[PDB]
């Protein structure tokens, strides 16, 4: 209907990772620049995916690298 | 009804702000102002000078308030400035007042300026001044972590970039600065530049275009691979670039890019040396390759060299399906009839490739043999409806589904909600052909369409 701005996108990502086991300084502005014109739950899924890449690599704390893997899977990933 | 009410809400705010002490309710009032400003078209007949003077005063005054949530105020400013008469807005936030604001240390005041600069009328107003120059220094400074401001700067820049005067200030006056950020290549600064540039290429014209800023060297691309996030953004910049080439018939820019493209393909193939490339960027790279096999060139010269030297379509076992789902089917048929004929079959799985291979008539002819009326009815209905719907898209495919697989036509007409979407999609795409083309199929196609939409 309207989509979120660079600011809002980071805000989604930050508020969302609170309930997630995640490593310290993940550059959320940068992650948001990789999800342009991306839906609410699209970004939420990039988090679910990052969580999966962590579990996949037998990890509890999800890397920024796990989020990059997550973006390439969800955002750049054609159905 | 006659919405006077809106100006009554603005004047009462103006009063509660100019007061010696401010109330608790102020935030709920500002929220009521923002809500009532979305609704109502450009109306409240008064020059708004008092409330904008009071707002500019409130921002320059850094003053921290226990009750006041500065964001709710700026929300009003964002909604007020565009609706308001810009000539009267220039009185409060003067050309010089903005230079002052953007060079200050008050972040909320800077944002206010960016909302003013966004709503510049005429657009090239501040193109004579260094107001454009300031914004670029803020935008490309990694220390600036204000998300609301960073965006306000870009939202302002995007609006103004339609103007030739604003673009001249960027790619001439500021061109040396822009070039510095590029060679600098600090992740935050650089990625901001990528995103600034992908916006600027929408409005940039053949002469206006400066090769130096929009283009990335082989040695630049390889340097990005370290911080993989940059390489990804760069892959993306180019996939996006090679797309707004076909989507604006800007074939002039194709020379500038053509050069570095094989670099990406090289980097993709090399795994021994760039594990990060194939790990963190496989998909978006495949996307960029899909765009290269689309660009207007001498019988796919660049792409076939890219395929022979680095991509190697078909040699790559696991990738065959992806290649067949993405790469230009016109190209796929020409150079990989083998890959198209041997590896495509009609399955539930196939669908991805089926929808891409169907796009070129010549290509679909090479995969028409894989179409038994039986092989299709083997599938569950949802799969069938996706297959049928895919065939219902083009002239040659509809013509084939109608004439050659009538058993399948029967299945579509018959005797899950996703299944229904695909089916009805197919049903209508078929009825768009007409009574004649359809023949024996028109009468029931309509019957089974009314059945599906009416009730």
């Amino acid at each position: 209907s309207s989509l979120p701005d660079l600011e809002g996108r980071a805000n989604i990502f930050r508020i969302h990772s609170k309930s997630m086991s995640v490593e310290r300084g993940i550059r959320w502005e940068l992650i948001s620049r990789l999800c342009p014109n991306s839906t609410g739950a699209e970004l939420r899924s990039v988090c679910t995916e990052a969580g999966m890449f962590a579990i996949r690599a037998r990890r509890k704390v999800a890397t920024e690298k796990d989020f990059l893997k997550a973006v390439d899977k969800v955002i750049s990933g054609y159905k | 009804k006659e919405t006077n009410y809106v100006e009554n809400l603005l004047t009462q705010l103006e009063n509660e702000l100019n007061e010696d002490n401010l109330p608790e309710d102020i935030n709920t009032l500002l929220r009521k102002c923002s809500l009532n400003l979305v609704t109502v078209v450009s109306l409240p007949d008064m020059d708004v000078k008092p409330l904008l003077a009071t707002i500019k005063r409130f921002l320059t005054s850094n003053v921290s308030y226990d009750s006041l949530n500065y964001d709710y105020l700026l929300d009003v400013v964002d909604k007020l400035v565009p609706m308001a008469d810009f000539d009267d807005v220039l009185e409060v936030y003067s050309a010089e007042d903005l230079v002052k604001a953007l060079r200050s240390e008050i972040d909320p005041l800077k944002v206010a300026a960016c909302r003013v600069i966004e709503n510049s009328q005429p657009k090239g107003l501040f193109a004579t001044s260094n107001i454009i120059d300031i914004l670029l220094d803020i935008l490309f400074d990694e220390k600036v972590e204000n998300d609301k401001l960073i965006t306000a700067i870009e939202k302002a820049l995007e609006r103004l970039s339609t103007d030739e005067l604003i673009r001249r200030r960027l790619f001439d006056n500021n061109l040396p600065y822009l070039v510095s950020v590029k060679g600098r290549m600090e992740t935050v600064s650089f990625v901001r530049l990528i995103d600034f540039l992908t916006i600027e290429f929408q409005f940039i014209s053949g002469p206006e275009f400066k090769d130096i800023i929009f283009c990335f060297t082989k040695e630049e691309i390889l340097k990005s691979v370290e911080d993989i996030l940059v390489f990804i953004e760069l892959v993306n910049y180019y996939t996006k670039f090679l797309l707004e080439i076909r989507n604006q018939d800007k074939y002039w820019a194709l020379r500038h890019v053509k050069k570095i493209l094989p670099v990406f393909a090289q980097l993709f193939e090399d795994t021994e040396n760039y594990p990060d490339v194939r790990a963190f960027s496989t998909n978006c790279l495949l996307q960029l390759f899909a765009e290269v096999s689309r660009i207007e060139e001498d019988e796919y010269s660049l792409f076939k060299t890219m395929d022979k030297d680095s991509l190697k379509i078909g040699s790559e076992a696991k990738l065959i399906t992806e290649w067949l789902e993405l790469i230009n089917p016109q190209y796929l048929v020409k150079y990989h009839k083998d890959v198209v004929e041997n590896y495509f079959h009609v399955s539930g799985y196939s669908i991805g490739m089926l929808r891409n291979l169907s796009a070129d008539e010549e290509c679909f002819n090479a995969i028409r043999n894989k179409f038994s009326a039986e092989i299709v009815l083997r599938l569950p209905y949802l799969e069938q409806m996706q297959v049928v719907e895919t065939l219902t898209r083009y002239e040659y495919t509809s013509k084939f589904l109608l004439n050659e697989m009538p058993k399948v036509m029967g299945s579509l007409i018959g005797d899950d909600l996703e299944t229904v979407h695909y089916r009805n999609s197919a049903l209508r795409n078929l009825l768009d052909k007409g009574e004649e083309k359809l023949s024996v199929w028109y009468e029931p196609l309509l019957r089974e369409y009314s059945k599906a939409v009416n009730g």
